[PDB]
RNA sequence: GGAGACGACGGCGGGGGCCCCGGGCAGAGUUCUCUUUUCUUCUUAACGGUCUAUCACCCUGGAAACAGUUUGUCUGGAGAUAGGGUUUAAUGGCCGGAAGAGCCCGACACUUCUGUCGGGUCCGGUGCGCUCUCGACGUCCCUUGAAAAUCCGCGGGAGGGAAUAAUUCUCACGCCAGGUCGUACUCAUAACCGCAGCAGGUCCCCAAGGUGAACAGCCUCUGGUUGAUAGAACAAUGUAGAUAAGGGAAGUCGGCAAAAUAGAUCCGUAACUUCGGGAAAAGGAUUGGCUCUAAGGGUUGGGCACGUGCGUGCGGUUAACAACCAACUUAGAACUGGUACGGACAGGGGGAAUCUGACUGUCUAAUUAAAACAUAGCAUUGCG
RNA sequence: GAAGCCAGAGGAAACUCUGGUGGAGGCUCGCAGCGGUUCUGACGUGCAAAUCGAUCGUCAAAUCUGAGCAUGGGGGCGAAA
């Protein structure tokens, strides 16, 4: 069926929401790398060796 | 509610005698304006002495300090004291009046 | 005042006389020489 | 300019031969922190949050990197 | 004692118009040994040059023109001066007309108040001029409704 | 095979910049009185990442009770509407660049050398606005509106290719190299030409505010000037600009010149005509200010039963209702000043006819702009 | 305000009428530009070996214009003076 404009601002409105979410995702992984940078620059001088 | 606190201090020109602290409250209690109309203070902005020669003014609405700054200016020059005289924001809030730079001649 | 053909120099940008000074407090009723105007006066 | 969302990746670009010097800048306004690292085609910018761990990135960071603090004036 | 360079050169600094430089009468002679950039910019700093502000151009009488104008004031016959089509063209006025017709049949028939027929009969109507607005659109509509309930409460 | 690679004009839509409106911090001005006031700074490059942007294309399905749809009537059984996707296109959002810059304000230091340290640089709105650019349409042609260098894609399958590992990978990072000139300044009431620092001539961009239909006229902001022999007096005759009682062309070869008309809204408009015009024909009514009224818009938002913020099965077209936001026109009424109301500026005098050339157009630079020339149409001649 | 299009009212139909839409024309008022009609105009050893003022024609095109190139005196070019 045709749908209605506030079907389409709701399709939307959860577009936008999932950016956010991927974005706060990507947010939340780059801190953990943060956290575990020392293992990260272990495991890099692992592999130059 | 919000509280905006906002200092005039005129404590070089009161302790020179130049400036009149109680002339200028009742100059700012009879000038400061709520929605258009004068005399409309209440108990939304309250003005008082803190001593040394300083202004308190305590405002719960949107009252701006370019406009205290403003009706500063107009109590300078009603007192003949815009030539002379210099109001310049020193902190957040806080109006200091001052003597202009003076050579020496 | 000339506003209509040029804009009005700022007060800070001009340093004021401290004969001047202290004339217009005389005529308004300060003691000058209660507060000491010279020592505020720079050269 | 390059920005690098990979801690490992940017730890990679740190062990690179041609990163000559890097930098770190602090916005305290924002609240972040931005690791530089100067390479030869590009600069690659590492943007961090402000925190104790991201001050500790530096001792992960290689010590032949010459590693310098932005002042608060850009003097010529 | 000649300052045309140091005007020149102070007007370069301050990055306004020869008009806009102030040099100071009273130190002429300190502003003529000033020969170079970093002088100039060494008296700016001293004060002995400084930039005088714009001539004032204010915009208070346009804005009290303008508020004036806005509710009803200066409009007259005695005031125009184009024709109704340059002051306000009848072909912007169609188009407005047509978007807002054909936007509210547009929701109309997506909220399902009216059927794809009807939509299609009441295009076409507006497309010949039979609504003069919005509202005439809607009456039509309700009358239309009526007449489609009263038929079918009569079958 | 594509790109390079292409006309003119018309309206419509998107984007940047400019203009305009509101709030805020800081500074400046005004202040007899008024003005929470007026003005100023508040910015973000190339190059990249990422998320999106009309056309178009693809999948399902098969439409008359025809439907979708633009300001503009085009599209569809050669597959529309609907639903779901894929892509050309950024001068759009965010991020890196990049605040460390630029800008604004303040406080110290300062014979010079020289500066030093703080605080900010924020949030919105609007549009028949101006300018550039992009896109989809449309109109016109007995007019159909460059070429090459250069770059890319495809067809083809020659060669070259692996487990001693190979790689002749348009991916990422890394290494090296990039020669010659020209670059000042003017571009014009003084830098060019006219014998000259000559009121002449000489090709382009970028183009603010108000009035107003308007890059009309007039005033103003930025930026520029204040440069063109000076001083005194106010005779005749001049050059330029004006007014004049009464009469109103009696002037003069001749209404030459001047005056009168003029914008906009409404009423109304003849003969003749190639039916297109004439026509703004003619002739009339009105126009200031103030206080109101009315009309013309946009955005968002519907109840159950289950699974669990979405998926179905239903149920309803009074949302014909609420909340928020928004700008310019049009019409009507009262009150009020008047010698004036398009108050300056700006801006058709009109009509009855005759001759004449069809019209638009062109020429005697430096005395003639026209019934001259050309033009479309028509007619004739020659050529296979 | 030309084709084309929409709606309403008639007509058996072709068409007729009414109200809109649309934006054509070597159309029209008019700014700049281009040109050069008139004035007992200014100027007349001039600002000028053709200039100045007002007024005027034209203004979406047979419009205006730059650079490069071609045509050379028994010639060229010429909407023909």
């Amino acid at each position: 069926r045709r749908k209605t404009k506030a079907e389409r601002n709701r399709i939307k409105r959860r577009k936008e929401e999932e950016r956010k979410r991927k974005h706060e995702e990507a947010m939340k992984r780059k801190q953990q790398q943060l956290e575990q940078a020392k293992k990260i620059a272990a495991e890099v001088e692992e592999r130059e060796r | 509610k919000v509280t905006k606190k906002f200092i005039i201090n005129a404590s070089q020109p009161a302790s020179d005698k130049i400036f009149d602290v109680s002339a200028f409250e009742k100059f700012l209690n009879e000038r400061i304006k709520v929605d258009g109309r004068v005399g409309n203070l209440g108990d939304v902005i309250k003005i008082s002495q803190i001593g040394d020669g300083k202004v308190e003014i305590i405002a719960h609405n949107d009252l701006s300090g370019r406009y205290l700054k403003y009706l500063t200016k107009k109590f300078l020059k009603k007192m003949q004291l815009r030539d002379w005289l210099r109001v310049v924001a020193t902190s957040k809030g806080v109006y200091e009046l001052k003597f202009y730079n003076i050579v020496n001649d | 005042k000339s506003l209509k053909n040029r804009a009005i120099i700022p007060r800070k940008a001009v340093k004021k006389p401290l004969s001047q000074l202290e004339d217009h407090l005389d005529q308004l009723g300060v003691d000058t020489e209660a507060i000491g105007l010279r020592a505020r006066a720079q050269t | 300019p390059q920005e690098v969302s990979d801690i490992k990746k940017f730890i990679e670009i740190c062990r690179r031969k041609d990163a000559s010097s890097a930098r770190i800048k602090k916005n305290p306004k924002t609240q972040q922190i931005k690791f530089k690292v100067r390479c030869q085609r590009f600069l690659y910018t590492l943007v961090l949050k402000d925190s104790d761990k991201a001050e500790k990135l530096k001792q992960s960071l290689p010590p032949n990197l010459q590693i310098k603090d932005v002042p608060k004036r850009n003097k010529r | 004692v000649n300052l045309r360079t140091q005007k020149r050169l102070a007007a370069s600094v301050l990055g306004c118009g020869e008009g806009k430089v102030w040099l100071d009468p009273n130190e002429v002679s300190e502003i003529s040994n000033a020969n170079s950039r970093q002088s100039i910019r060494k008296l700016v700093a001293d004060g002995l040059i400084i930039k005088k502000p714009v001539t004032m151009h204010s915009r208070s009488r346009a804005r009290e023109l303008n508020l004036a104008r806005r509710i009803g004031r200066h409009r007259g016959f005695g005031k125009r001066k184009g024709t109704a089509d340059a002051r306000m063209p009848q072909q912007v006025l169609w188009m407005r007309r047509q978007r807002v017709l054909r936007r509210l049949l547009v929701k109309y028939r997506a909220s399902g108040k009216i059927d794809k027929h009807l939509y299609h009969e009441l295009y076409h109507l507006a497309k010949g001029n039979t609504f003069k607005h919005k509202r005439a659109l809607v009456e039509h509509i309700h009358r239309a409704k009526a007449e489609k309930a009263r038929e079918r409460q009569i079958k």
